[PDB]
Formats: C-alpha cells, structure tokens, sequence
RNA sequence: GUCCGCGCGCACUGGUUUUCAACCGGAUCUUUCCUUCUGGCUAACCUGUACUCCUUGUGGGUGCAGGCGAACC
C-alpha cells in the first residue's frame, strides 16, 4: 500500500470488490435475451428477476425467485444482451 | 531559519524521508541511509559513486518500506516493472 | 371586521367629522375618509371600499404610524380586530461566543381591512398606543398563502 | 449523520497523512471542499487531485507530498470580526511566519493573510499549517 | 428553399449548407418522408488547430432526437461534400442567469437552464454516436482546471479523429480546456 | 446502514447506472412504455410494484431514464395518485394487521412493542407528508380511521 | 539628481510601458445586466446640420428637432 492509483485500478480490482465500492458503482446484474422452447418469441428478462417471468403468448415460466438470480427452466436459452 | 542580513541561522539543515518526503529527527534511531553503486555497461560497480536513499524510521517500523524502494528503484530505473503504480 | 355591520353595536359608528348631507341630491353612500400612511405602504382596496369605522385603523381611523415597524409571523387570531405577533430571532452570548433562539410576543391591532390567519407574515408598524398591552398597527400581509394559493389537483 | 461533509474530507486526509500515504480519497465532496482542498494547493500544502463525479454528489482523490503535517476543520463555524481573526490565528496556528486560518469571506473561502489583506471577515471553516 | 428551413439567412456560409442539405434532400427514399420539416439557428465555423475548421449547426431544441436519428449518415454526408471541415451538430441553448440576490424575482428559473447542466447537455452531445461514460475533474498545481472525459471503447470507431476537433470546439465555446480518453 | 429502529447496520440497496441516457440495446419507444404503465396502473399495483414489472418482464431498467419522468409523477400528471402514499398505505397494512393480532390475543408484549415501534414509523412519515403539503393538514391515525382506510 | 558613512546598494527628491510580481479593484464581451421604468436634464457625443473658427490632415469649436441616460434627480 501507501502508494496507488486509486484512479486507475486494475480491473481484476474492479471485479473483485462489492458494487458500492468501486469508483463509479454499477450494479452487476444485467439482462439477457430468452428463448422459450415452446414459443420463438424472445423476451427480455432481468437477471435478479424476482416475479415469475411468464411469456405474455403463453404459460411457461422463464425464471423462478430465489434470494439471487433467478432459476431458469432447464430448456430455454438465454444470452447476455 | 533565516535572518534578515542574509546568513543561514539554522543548524545542520537535516534530510527528509525520501518516501514520505517526511523528516528525520536527529535521534530517529531507524532511518536507514542505503546506498546503490552505480553500474556501467560491461559490470563493473562504479567506486566513489552511487545513489542514495533515506528510509524513514516509521516506514520500517510500519513494514511498507520494502515497497517504497521497490517504487524508488523503479521511477529512478534501476529496476524494471517490479513495482507497479495501479494495484 | 365587526362582520360588515359596524351599527351592530349600542352607539353609532362613524368618521368624526365626515358626514353626507341628506339635503344634497347626489348620494354617494357616505363620505369615507381616508389616509396613506407613508414608507411607500399600499393602501388596500377594500379599505376604501369597506364600510367599517375603526377609529383606531391606520388608513381611516385617527391613529398614525411613525418610529418603529417590525416583521414578524402572527400566531394568534382569536382576539377580535386585535392580533397576537411572535417575533423570533437570536441573542448572542459572548461568553460562550454563540446565539440563542428567543422570541417576544407583540400585540398589534388589525384593520378590518386585512385577512389575517395563523401562519402570515405581518409587516407592522409603530403607533400611538392603541390599549394596554397593544402599540402596534397592521400595515401590510405579506405571506397571506405561500402554499394557500393552490388547493386542489385536478390534472 | 455526515453532519459536516467538510470535517469528514479533513480528517481522511489528516489520517492518511499521519499514516505516511500518498494518496486519498475523499467520499462525499461537496464544492466547499474543493474550496478549501484548492486553497491548500495554491499554498503548496498539497499535489496534484482530482474530481470523479459519479452523478451523486462526486468523489475526490487527492495525491499528497508530505507537505502537511496538520489539517482541521472548526465544526461551529463561529462568527469572527475582523478584530478576532489575530486571537484565532494565536489559538490556531504555531506560529505567525507561517499557518493559515481558512474563513469564508464575501469574496469567498480563502486564507486569514488573504483575508486581512483584503480588509474583509466572515465565518471560519478551519486551519491548515 | 433556403431561407425557409433557416430561421433567417444572413451569413450566406449556411446557406450553401442548406442548399448541399437540399441536394441530400433528393435522395428520398432512406433519407426523406421525414427530413423536410427541419430547421436551423445560424450554423457557425471555428478554427481547429492544424489548418482545420469546425462547423457547428445549432438545434432550435424542437425535437433535436429528430437529427440525432439521422445524424450519422448526414454528418458523413455533409464530410464527404466540404473538405477540411469536421462538421458537428450543437443544441442551440439560451441558458439564464443566475439570480442575484438583490436582483428581481423571476418566477425561479429551472434547474436545467443553468450554465453547468448546460454545459453537460452541449458535452454529451458534443458526440452522440459515442456515449459519455465518464468525467473526471483535476487542478494542475497551478490551479488551472482541467476536464478528462471517458468515452466508450464500442462505437469509437464512429470518431476515431476527431477528438482534437471536439477539444477545440469546446475551448472556444466555453473556456473548460478538456483532454479526452478512452478505456482500453 | 442507519436501521432507525434496530442494531443492525446493513447497507442492501440497488447501484442506479451511470448512464443518465436509454440504454442503447432498448427496442422500445416512450409513449408506449408510459401506455403500458398507465395499464398496470388501472389494473391496481403500486409504483414499486409497476416499476417491478417493467424491470421483470420487460426492457425497461427504471422508467425515470426511458419515459424522461418517474412514476409516481406519471401517475400524477395522469389521474392515479393514490390518495394515501404506497409506502404510507403498506405500513398502515402493518399496523392494522398487528393492531388485530394483539386484539386476539393479550400477553405477546414483544407484538405490542413492534406496534408502538410502528406508530412511532408511521407518525415521523405522516409528519413529513403533512408538511410537503401532500397529505390534509387534518389527517391523523388513531383506532379505527386506520381499518377505514384500510378496507 | 542630491549626496552620506572601500562602501550601505541611493540614506532625500522621480521617470517608471526596460520587462516586470502583483494584490485590491473598476469597466468591459461571453449564449453572462448594473432592480426597472416614467419624465425631468439629458450629463454628454451614435447625433446630423448651417459650418469650418482652428496649417490641406476630425489635433477642435459657433450649435440645435430624431437620439447614450448613469454625470444626477
Ligand atoms: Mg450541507
Ligand atoms: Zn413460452
């Protein structure tokens, strides 16, 4: 210590340290882009999400609650947008 | 410090920490004054000249005085990246 | 306010010496004198207009105003064509090189010209004293609404 | 609560620089503070810093010399004649050759040598020397 | 129909930048049905170190994400037709002064016509194609303020050669001397 | 970090982005996101939850940045201001709800603590709403307006 | 310049655009107002007219209706 760049950190510093604490905070959620099997229609889904995030054309739940990011359903496919 | 005349009324105008660039105290029984023989092309130490580095006695004390020369040593290059300015 | 009826009472209520003959076939309803008490203070309206007498109101009673005028916020209504001022401010204590909150409650006599109630700011001013406790005269209600003038939401 | 925003910078920086750092990190910063931090490095006291908004409220990082070797913040920010600022400059600072007592005038915050100059007084905001 | 989409004509420079906008006007099918009820505020040139111009036209705000929706294509065009001349589209602006305590009430100004929102809202869209990411702020020791703006590394590409452009447009404008920076 | 009424020091919240603009991977428009709002709105749910949904089942990630207003302002301008505050109605919900339960049964004095803790909450944030002028200066909460403006 | 104990580096009077440091300003132009006007009074010259009194050369005046207010009510 006693010498660094608090301005230029690495970004393994970046990644490692809780949101909060970084220069600038970001939250490290993001959202992702999904693909129901059943249906084609792509939704956008949060990370977190915390309500069951059903397909307005059909009944199929895309993620689950849970104190973290939520479950998926096993056959959907999901991409970081 | 000064008088008005233009003679210099301090005594033994003393160094300062070369990393903190904080004073040394006449009795500040750590500080450590190391020196670096300069060194040619062919390796061969230069005699009767060298580079000098005044390590304050609470920078030793703390344990980080490694580091501070780690960090003289490479902005004066004579060493090559082993201290890195971002951490 | 006396309620716009001033002859409620057991005498009669009227400007000393201003009067309407009945013998002059003009009428106008009756001859309402009135003054403006200086520093640049508005007269309002309704004073000229208002059928009240008020012997001791700044504009058409006999009262006037000089010397001091202070600001404060008015904190009690309740006693008739008469107010009740809380003046706030600081003493500043030297030996511990502070202040102090203090305030003085002042009571000022309120034309029925003026709207007054609890929570306006109340320019007034110095008098000739009006009773026992009262030295003060109602001369302009600055902070009438602040928030008061809009009420409702209807988007 | 972070009563005094001011008082928090100050005493980030006073610990850093008793620990021997060169660095450090501001975390509220309010304009006041740059005041008195730009104040401190007209008179020299302090390097090279800087300003990272972050849309709410800003941060600053301040890199030091050694320079300092007190910093202070006068919480109660007392009102000082003209007249008192000699008194607070004899309560505050080690000596008159050097030492600023740093005091909001009309003009702005700015140092007590600057401030009797300008034959100019105000609130007090702290002392650095 | 040149003094018709300008506000006023004088400073005949912006009319033959609305008379090259016509000529763009021709190519209708991708760059028209939307592209004729625009105008202008008196476009202006500043002089760019190295020999080189800048060229800023002024939004009457009525809707500028209407530019900004074709802005891209249209600078580019309007780079191709003048040479030499890095061409860049501004938010013309009336900011308002600040209230002097013993100046008259004015029924309080909003906050977004002060001058350092201003500022912010001229800097951002200094360069649309490029969101600004970050600012920094820092005091040389000679007190002289200087301003490190962090654009993204994605769509820099869009630039890529114009940052001296923007630094002296904004050194002009407004008197902030700015140094820009990319993450790598 | 605060916790006004506990020990505890926690400090979970959310890092609201940089960037002030739309996220540039949005496919949609303004006017439709405030439509889908004033929907969910007439169906019933409170700001929080509104805004819930549009992060959960949709690209928006807070409706301030995309729709250039916030919610609670849009339903405003619009005519759905609820007459008492969301979170002033929930922790009405909580009070009543413990206000029941120690009627049903007496010596819980733990519940009974929570209930003037929550009278305590519920008196700073009336307060406040009393004074920014948004709620009748007249308001109050004593036994039974409270299961008023609950049922 | 004057001078006064090899000299203080001009001891007493000024030029200071040899730069030069300021430190307070004041007035300026910023997309940047100085409470604002209604008239006095316009002070004054953006006046524009008979004109040059004054070397042809705006170095200055005999001089009044559009007109700068900030020199003051
Ligand atoms: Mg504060
Ligand atoms: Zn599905």
């Amino acid at each position: 210590v006693l010498v660094q760049d608090l301005l230029h950190p690495t970004a393994a510093s970046e990644a490692r340290k809780h949101k909060l604490k970084t220069l600038v905070q970001s939250p490290r959620s993001h959202f992702l882009d999904v693909k129901c099997p059943g249906c084609l229609n792509i939704t956008t889904v949060f990370s977190h999400a915390q309500t069951a995030v059903t397909c307005e054309s059909c009944s199929t739940v895309l993620c689950t609650p849970t104190g973290g990011k939520a479950k998926l359903s096993e056959g959907t496919s999901f991409r970081r947008k | 410090m000064e008088n008005d005349k233009g003679q210099l009324v301090e005594l033994y105008v003393p160094r300062k920490c070369s990393a903190t660039n904080r004073i040394i105290k006449a009795k500040d029984h750590s500080s450590v004054q190391i020196n670096i023989a300069q060194v040619d092309e062919e390796g061969r130490a230069i005699p009767g000249e060298y580079v000098t580095y005044a390590l304050s006695g609470y920078i030793r004390a703390r344990g980080e005085a490694d580091d501070s020369l780690n960090r003289l040593a490479q902005q004066d290059g004579l060493l090559k990246n082993v201290w890195s300015y971002s951490r | 306010s006396t309620e716009l009826t001033v002859q409620s009472e057991r005498a009669f209520q009227k400007q000393p010496h201003i009067f309407t003959n009945p013998k002059a076939k003009a009428n106008r309803k009756t001859k309402r004198w009135y003054k403006n008490v200086g520093l640049g203070f508005k007269t309002p309206k309704t004073a000229i207009e208002g059928s009240y007498i008020d012997k001791k109101c700044p504009f058409t009673g006999l009262v006037s105003i000089r010397g001091k005028i202070l600001t404060g916020t008015v904190v009690s209504t309740r006693m008739h064509r008469t107010i009740v001022i809380r003046r706030d401010y600081l003493h500043y204590v030297p030996k511990y090189n502070r202040y102090e909150k203090r305030h003085k409650n002042v009571p000022a006599h309120v034309s029925p010209a003026f709207r007054v109630q609890v929570g306006d700011i109340v320019t007034v001013g110095q008098c000739r004293p009006i009773s026992k406790t009262v030295r003060f005269n109602v001369l302009k209600v600055a902070s009438a609404t602040g928030k008061a003038n809009k009420q409702f939401a209807k988007f | 609560t972070r009563t005094s925003v001011l008082a928090d910078a100050l005493n980030a920086i006073n610990n850093a620089e008793k620990t021997g750092k060169r660095q450090v990190l501001i975390r509220p910063s309010s304009k006041v503070i740059i005041k008195f931090l730009q104040v401190m490095q007209k008179h020299g006291y302090i390097g090279e810093f800087e300003y990272i908004d972050d849309h709410r409220s800003g941060k600053i990082v301040v890199q030091l010399n050694g320079r300092l070797n007190k910093c202070g913040v006068i919480s109660p920010r007392f009102n000082v004649k003209i007249a008192d600022v000699e008194k607070w400059t004899a309560n505050l600072l080690p000596a008159r050759q050097f030492g600023y007592v740093i005091l909001t005038t009309s003009a702005g915050i700015m140092d007590h040598e600057e401030a009797h100059r300008k034959h100019v007084s105000g609130k007090i905001l702290g002392f650095v020397y | 129909p040149q003094a018709k989409i300008l506000s006023q004509a004088p400073t005949e420079l912006e009319l033959q930048v609305a008379q090259a906008f016509i000529d763009l006007e021709n190519n209708s099918p991708e760059l028209k049905a939307d592209l004729r009820a625009l105008q202008f505020k008196s476009i202006r040139e500043i002089e760019v170190a190295g020999g080189k111009k800048a060229l800023a036209v002024f939004v009457p705000v009525p809707s500028l994400a209407a530019y900004h929706k074709v802005q891209i294509k249209l600078t580019r065009e309007l780079e191709k037709k003048f040479q030499d001349r890095h061409v860049i589209f501004l938010a013309e602006r009336r900011i308002l002064p600040k209230p002097s305590r013993k100046s008259r009430q004015t029924q309080k100004r909003p906050r977004s016509r002060t001058l350092t929102a201003v500022h912010d809202k001229i800097l951002e869209d200094l360069v649309f194609p490029t969101e600004i990411v970050g600012k920094r702020v820092r005091y040389l020791v000679g007190g002289n303020k200087i301003q490190k703006i962090l654009l993204n590394s994605k769509d820099v590409q869009h630039i890529d050669n114009k940052l001296e452009s923007f630094q002296a447009v904004y050194n002009k404008l407004t008197g902030k001397q700015i140094v820009f920076e990319i993450p790598s | 970090m605060g916790r006004m009424h506990s020990k505890g020091k926690g400090m979970s919240s959310s890092a609201i982005p940089y960037s002030r603009n739309a996220p540039a991977w949005f496919k949609g428009s303004s006017d439709g996101v405030v439509e889908q709002i004033i929907k969910y709105a007439r169906k019933g749910l409170t700001p929080s939850q509104i805004g819930v949904l549009l992060r959960d089942a949709h690209g928006v990630t807070q409706a301030k940045v995309i729709t250039g207003n916030k919610i609670l302002r849009i339903l405003k301008s619009n005519g759905l201001a609820p007459e008492i505050p969301e979170d002033l109605y929930f922790l009405i919900k909580k009070a009543v709800s413990v206000r029941k339960h120690l009627e049903r049964n007496r010596k819980d004095k733990d519940a009974k603590f929570r209930l003037i803790l929550i009278e305590s909450r519920i008196h700073r944030l009336a307060r406040y709403y009393r004074t920014v002028s948004v709620l009748p200066p007249n308001w109050k909460y004593e036994s039974a307006t409270a299961s008023a403006l609950v049922n």
